[PDB]
């Protein structure tokens, strides 16, 4: 109850929940682009931009 | 580099240079791996 | 430009502290081998000065100082501990050169050899062992007067007025490559351009030789009255400034870029231009006529190319023959200009013995001055 | 230009940015970036989402009949577990 | 208005089709 | 359609420059065709049927 | 060429038409990395031996 009530541990739960939701959208944006490559025009430069 | 082409490879370059510098600086700690060989100056055959 | 365009020297007892807004703010304080070194040393009185050489490290707040006892000392802004370098072959030190792209390597010119010191950058002991001092020498290349590393860190040059060949050294394979030419004298000073594509080499004669670092070619400059005394490259390597002993003149020589294939030729314009005169003028001051003019003994440019410092030496009719520091503001594009900025002055009775800029000062420029009092000053120029 | 400011400046918790956020992961991600844990009394309460407010807002102020639990059960488990309501998320996942 | 949507990001990927027997 | 800009923006520009004319059904047929010729290159089955 | 000719560095960074790919850089870098990793392994196998 003191670990689950910590400010630090509740920041960490939200820091991980945001990291999960961001990598989830990174998976979805990767799949969307790799299906539609002819629209997407991805070229030959790696990186989220 | 108006295309950022080299930057895409920069992480792999730094990894291979640092792991090679590790291999060289693990190696140069070995016995006789630090001693310089005696040289004759002005030979017609090179010793480089 | 000419000396008749400078602002007056500061009133007798004030010291120049810094440049700001383009103005110099003041306050109340902050031969044998040996006579042949004294003929070609960068220090205006190398035979009586306490300080024989100063050199900044090319990236960090570390500097090396050669003293009259043939110590080299090393100072660092993050160390109260000062290493004292003294080898058994270390005698009549003429030049110091730090290796670029290295925290830890210093070259020293001596009467009988070159010494390459290795210094452990975290563990700066007060007196490092004589094993930490790699010795380089060649029969006839003695005394050594000047040393110049390539900007890429992989090559070192050395000069000797006795020897009609620049010695290129690889310090890592321990090879020696003389560059012999066909008469003229030996070598007095050596200066790389910042690109590492060109090298100036001066001689005891009224001839200098510029060299190419790709094909190791040579381009000759023989229509001089006296010896080429000193010079400096622009930050781009496209211009070379030089001065002639007996002439009060700053010359400039341009080198356009290799927009073309298939030949090693050094590639300068067919002549120099004159850009500043240092003739024997008056300037009016609250303290009367002051008289200025003489011969430019040293010249040093900032890394930014916006400030040129010139160590003039007066004739024995002008300020008793004292040396003076002139500061010029420079422009390199589209035109090459030398504008005046002012006159740099120290402790009442001090004389400037050496000048040099800091290579990595993130607030305009920083001028190191070595004084005849044995003091070092560091004068920032804020721009 | 709204949504990026509503995130970086933790403001207008009263707007869902639904001209950009169509989906429950983007609603969770928007509101989770808007979370404070810190009693800075210079913040006005109309901008002030705590994790505790958001936990209740999903479990009690919207509930299992908002998230269509029988058709998208793993989405309600995702809503509770990413808000660290692990005990309620287990009590839910143990009913089915 | 203030209430949430009820959809995942994968709904654009899970569109109707044969689900099965992946050849070629 | 060939060099793969979206026709929608040029189809709309062709209408502002007309006070009221036919210049509409050719633009709809052009969008119908753009989507059909893109469907031929598209390899995601879901996307192709969409 | 990498020190003494800028035009021949611009030949290395150039994108090869039609497909926009940096074939000059991705050949040169790849074989330099093959040789450097070959030396890393040649040093490891000597330290083991």
């Amino acid at each position: 109850l003191k670990n689950r009530s910590s400010v630090e541990v509740r920041m960490e739960f939200v820091r991980q929940a945001l990291a999960y939701l961001e990598q989830s959208y990174k998976n979805y944006t990767l799949v969307t682009v790799f299906g539609n490559l002819h629209q997407a025009q991805l070229g030959g430069v790696p990186g989220t931009y | 580099d108006r295309f950022g082409v080299v930057q895409t490879t920069l992480p792999a370059i730094l990894n291979t240079l640092l792991t090679l510098q590790e291999a060289v600086d693990k190696y140069f700690k070995l016995p006789h791996a630090s001693s310089k060989p005696p040289r004759i100056s002005g030979s017609l055959v090179d010793t480089s | 430009c000419s000396l008749g365009l400078f602002p007056p020297p500061p009133p007798r007892g004030q010291v120049t502290l810094y440049e700001h807004n383009n103005e110099l703010v003041t306050g109340s304080s902050y031969l044998r081998s040996e006579d042949l070194i004294a003929e070609f040393a960068q220090v205006t009185n190398w035979s009586s000065c306490c300080l024989r050489v100063f050199a900044w490290h090319p990236h960090t707040n570390k500097f090396a100082v050669a003293l009259l006892d043939d110590s080299v000392r090393v100072y660092n802004a993050s160390s109260t501990i000062v290493p004292s370098l003294k080898h058994r072959l270390q005698r009549n030190v003429a030049s110091l050169a730090w290796k670029p792209l290295s925290a830890s390597v210093l070259a020293v010119a001596c009467q009988s050899c070159i010494l390459i010191w290795t210094l452990d950058p975290t563990s700066l002991s007060t007196r490092p062992s004589s094993g930490c001092a790699q010795v380089l020498s060649h029969p006839g290349h003695t005394p050594v007067t000047s040393l110049a590393w390539a900007p890429s860190g992989g090559r070192l040059l050395s000069a000797s007025p006795v020897d009609a060949a620049i010695r290129v050294w690889d310090v890592s394979t321990e090879t020696c490559v003389p560059l012999p030419w066909f008469r003229g004298g030996g070598v007095t000073n050596l200066l790389w351009s910042p690109d590492g594509s060109k090298i100036l080499a001066t001689t005891p004669s009224a001839v200098f030789r510029v060299w190419e670092a790709q094909m190791w070619t040579c381009e000759r400059w023989p229509t001089l009255s006296g010896r080429c005394q000193t010079g400096c490259w622009s930050p781009d390597g496209s211009r070379l400034l030089f001065t002639v002993l007996g002439e009060p003149l700053i010359y400039s020589l341009s080198f356009p870029e290799r927009c073309g294939e298939g030949k090693g030729c050094v590639g300068g314009a067919k002549s120099a231009t004159i850009v500043a005169d240092l003739s024997e003028t008056t300037i009016q001051t609250p303290d009367g006529e002051e008289r200025l003019g003489g011969e430019a003994h040293s010249m040093v440019w900032d890394p930014s190319g916006e400030r040129l410092a010139v160590l003039m030496k007066g004739k024995p009719r002008v300020q008793d023959g004292k040396p003076v520091i002139l500061l010029f503001r420079t422009r390199n594009s589209p035109v090459f200009e030398l504008l005046p900025c002012g006159i740099i002055q120290g402790e009442p009775g001090a004389q400037p013995q050496l000048i040099t800029f800091h290579p990595s000062f993130n607030k305009g420029a920083l001028l190191s001055v070595g004084w005849s009092t044995g003091r070092i000053a560091h004068i920032p120029l804020y721009f | 230009k709204r949504a990026v400011y509503c995130i970086i400046g933790r403001c207008d918790v009263t707007d869902n940015q639904s001209e950009v956020a169509d989906k429950t992961e983007d609603y969770l991600w928007l509101k989770l970036n808007q979370v404070c844990f810190d009693d800075d009394g210079t913040s006005s309460p109309q901008d002030r989402l705590t994790l505790s407010q958001f936990q209740k807002q999903l479990l009690e102020d919207y509930g299992e009949s908002h998230f269509t639990v029988n058709q998208q059960p793993f989405l309600y488990f995702q809503v509770l577990f990413l808000t660290a309501q692990f005990e309620a998320a287990v009590a839910f996942l143990f009913r089915m | 208005s203030g209430a949430p949507p009820v959809r995942s990001i994968y709904d654009d990927i899970s569109s109707p089709g044969l689900g099965s027997t992946p050849l070629t | 359609i060939r060099d793969n800009a979206a026709v929608d923006g040029i189809s709309l520009h062709l209408q502002d420059i007309c006070p009221l004319l036919y210049s509409t059904d050719d633009a709809i047929c052009s969008k119908a065709n753009e989507l059909l010729q893109r469907s031929r290159q598209v390899q995601n089955k879901t996307e192709k049927e969409r | 060429l990498s020190q003494y000719s800028p035009s021949r560095r611009q030949e290395v960074f150039s994108l090869s038409q039609p497909g926009g790919h940096p074939h000059n850089w991705t050949a040169i870098s790849r074989e330099c990395l093959n040789l450097l990793n070959g030396m890393t392994q040649k040093l490891i196998l000597y330290q083991e031996a």
